[PDB]
RNA sequence: CUAGACGGUGGGAGAGGGUGGUGGAAUUCCCGGAGUAGCGGUGAAAUGCGCAGAUACCGGGAGGAACGCCGAUGGCGAAGGCAGCCACCUGGUCCACCCGUGACGCUGAGGCGCGAAAGCGUGGGGAGCAAACCGGAUUAGAUACCCGGGUAGUCCACGCCCUAAACGAUGCGCGCUAGGUCUCUGGCGGCUCAACCGCUGGGGGCCGAAGCUAACGCGUUAAGCGCGCCGCCUGGGGAGUA
C-alpha cells in the first residue's frame, strides 16, 4: 500500500534456507519470505522447492505494493539458489537483471573449524 | 643523486586558484628536499578505475627529478600532508624496457 | 651505499702502483670499508641478521687476506694495519 | 584451449616499464582486474614478470582497477 | 707464475634482510536508515538468537589481523623459513672484459651465532581463531569426534626457551663419468632487421647411458668413480631414562 513498481529483489541462499527480500529503488525492504516463512520448518527449509515457493511469496505480497519490475541480487550459495531466481522471473515480474554480489573476505578473519581444513 | 618520478594525484575539484596553490606548495616542497625539477607533464583529469576519496576522477601531476636519496622518504611524508593531495608515488626512474619489438 | 668515486677514492689511496686494483692493500682497504658501513647500518637494525653473516664474511675475508700479507711481508703489514686503523 | 589470440601479438611495441600507459595496459587483464596467465599475455617469464610490477603501480595510482564485476552468469 | 682463489670496470635478476610509510577487500562491534517472523544450524535435530524487532539490504564510524587474481610444474635464503605498493638502509649472487694481486687453498673437534610451532617472564593489543573451560547433540557411556560459546594463546615489544615427516627421509668441498624432454633466469651470436633459431651459463622437474643398489630405486641437482675433513651406527627394549 504505497504502489512502488521498480524495486530490488535480494535472494540469500544458504545450505539450510533460502530467504528473498524484496526492496524500493533504493534499498528498504517492502517484503520478505523464507523456508520458514512458509510451511518447512527444518531441513526442508533449504531445499529448493523451498526455495521457489519462498520466492514466489515474496513476489506475490510484493505484488500487492504494486512492484511490476526487480533487480535480482544474489547472495551465497545454497540449496537450490537458481530455482529462487527462477521463481522469480516467473512470478509475474520483470526481472531486470540477475547478479551475483556474494561477499568475500580478502581474508580476515578465521573461520570457524567447520569451514577451515583449507589453504 | 638518483633520479626520481613523482606522481601526485589531487581533488578534480579544485578551482583555476584553489590548484595552482597546491601545486605551489608542490614546487616550494621539492626545492625544500633537493627536488632539481628536470622536467614535467600534467594530463590534469583522468577517470579512474575505482573511485579514491569517494570521488571517481582525480587530477594528475608527473614530475621527474633528481635529488638526495637520503630525503626521498620525507620528499613524500611532506607531500602527502596536503589535503587536496590523495596520492603520492616517488619512484626510481628506469631505462625504458621495451617489447615485441 | 658507497659512490663509485667513494670507492676509487680508496682504490687509488692505497694502490701499490699506478693502475693497481687488486693488491692485497687494495683490496683489504675496501672491505674495511664495506664493514664500517656494514657495522654502521648493523649498529641501528640489530635485527638484520640476514645482513650480519654478510659482515661475518667480509671480516672473514679480511682477516684472511691480512693473514696472508704477515707471512709474506711482515713490514707491508704493519704498514696497512696502522694506515687503515685495523685491530682495536 | 586458449588459442583466440596473444595480448603481445595483438599490439605493438611497448614499454613494459610504463606504468601511465593505461592505453596498453589495461589489455592484459581479464575480464575482471586480474592480470592475464602467460598462457594469453604471450609474454615471455621475464616480461611477465616486469609487467606483474607495472599493473600493480598503475592501480595504486587509480588508474587500473584491482577487480571487475562479471557480467552474465 | 697464473690454470685455484681474491680484487677492478661494466651489465643483470630476485617474495634475501632491517626501518618508516602507505591502500583496499573482508570479519566483528557501534550509529543511522528502510522492514516482519523468523533466523541459525544438522544426517536429522536441539541448544542459541529474535516482537526491548532478530534474519537479509543501504549509509556512517571504530578496531584488530591478514594481504585474492598474478601464482607456476616458479623464485629467494645456510637452515628454520620467506609472497599489496613506496622510499631509505643493507646481505648474497650471476654474466661480459680479461684489467689488478699471485696459491692468498680445502675441511673443520671444541667455541660463537642462527634456528618453525607450542610454551615462559614484563608490558601492550585483541578483529578473527581458539588448549582449558561452559553448554547443546550423538552414544551403551562421549570426560571425543559434530554444533553454540569461550580464557590463556595466537598479534606487538623486550627478554627466555631450542625443539621437530626441520624431507630430496640423499654432512661440506673438489675432480671425473651418454643423452633426451619440459621449465625459470642471463648472454652473445645466425637469417639485411625482426618474428624465428643457435648454442652457451646458472637454477627447477621428468625420463634414461655406463655404473651403483638387498630391492625399491639413484643416474652431471649421484645413492656412480675418487680424494680431504667433521658427525654418527654396532642388535632390540630398559632410555634420551637414572
Amino acid at each position: 500500500k504505497r504502489q512502488v513498481a521498480s524495486g530490488r529483489a535480494y535472494i540469500h541462499a544458504s545450505y539450510n534456507n533460502t530467504i528473498v527480500t524484496i526492496t524500493d529503488p533504493d534499498g528498504n525492504p517492502i517484503t520478505w519470505s523464507s523456508g520458514g516463512v512458509i510451511g518447512y520448518k527444518g531441513s526442508r527449509k533449504g531445499t529448493p522447492y523451498a526455495a521457489q515457493l519462498a520466492a514466489l511469496d515474496a513476489a506475490k505480497k510484493a505484488m500487492a505494493y504494486g512492484m511490476q519490475s526487480v533487480d535480482v541480487i544474489v547472495r551465497g550459495t545454497g540449496a537450490g539458489r537458481e530455482q529462487a531466481i527462477r521463481a522469480l522471473q516467473a512470478s509475474g515480474l520483470q526481472v531486470k537483471s540477475i547478479v551475483d554480489d556474494t561477499p568475500v573476505p580478502h581474508n580476515g578473519c578465521r573461520p570457524k573449524k567447520k569451514f577451515r581444513k583449507a589453504s | 643523486m638518483r633520479r626520481y618520478e613523482v606522481n601526485i594525484v589531487l581533488n578534480p575539484n579544485l578551482d583555476q586558484s584553489q590548484l595552482a596553490l597546491e601545486k605551489e606548495i608542490i614546487q616550494r616542497a621539492l626545492e625544500n628536499y633537493g627536488a632539481r625539477v628536470e622536467k614535467v607533464e600534467e594530463l590534469g583529469l583522468r577517470r579512474l578505475a575505482y573511485p579514491i576519496a569517494k570521488d571517481p576522477q582525480g587530477y594528475f601531476l608527473w614530475y621527474q627529478v633528481e635529488m638526495p636519496e637520503d630525503r626521498v622518504n620525507d620528499l613524500a611524508r611532506e607531500l602527502r600532508i596536503r589535503d587536496n593531495v590523495r596520492r603520492v608515488m616517488v619512484v626510481k626512474s628506469q631505462e625504458p624496457f621495451l617489447a615485441n619489438a | 651505499p658507497i659512490t663509485k668515486e667513494e670507492k676509487q677514492k680508496v682504490i687509488q689511496e692505497f694502490a701499490r702502483f699506478p693502475g693497481d686494483t687488486g693488491s692485497t692493500e687494495v683490496q683489504v682497504a675496501l672491505l674495511t670499508l664495506r664493514i664500517n658501513r656494514l657495522s654502521e647500518h648493523l649498529k641501528v637494525h640489530k635485527k638484520d641478521h640476514h645482513s650480519h653473516r654478510g659482515l661475518l664474511m667480509m671480516v672473514g675475508q679480511r682477516r684472511r687476506l691480512l693473514r696472508y700479507l704477515q707471512r709474506e711481508d711482515p713490514e707491508r703489514y704493519r704498514a696497512l694495519i696502522e694506515k687503515l686503523g685495523i685491530r682495536g | 584451449p586458449s588459442r583466440k589470440a596473444k595480448v603481445k601479438a595483438t599490439l605493438g611495441e611497448f614499454d613494459l616499464r610504463d606504468y601511465r600507459n593505461v592505453e596498453v595496459l589495461k589489455r592484459f587483464l581479464s575480464e575482471t582486474g586480474k592480470i592475464l596467465p602467460r598462457r594469453r599475455t604471450g609474454l615471455s617469464g621475464k616480461e611477465q614478470r616486469i609487467l606483474a610490477k607495472t599493473i600493480k603501480r598503475a592501480r595504486i595510482l587509480g588508474l587500473l582497477p584491482f577487480t571487475e564485476k562479471l557480467v552474465r552468469k
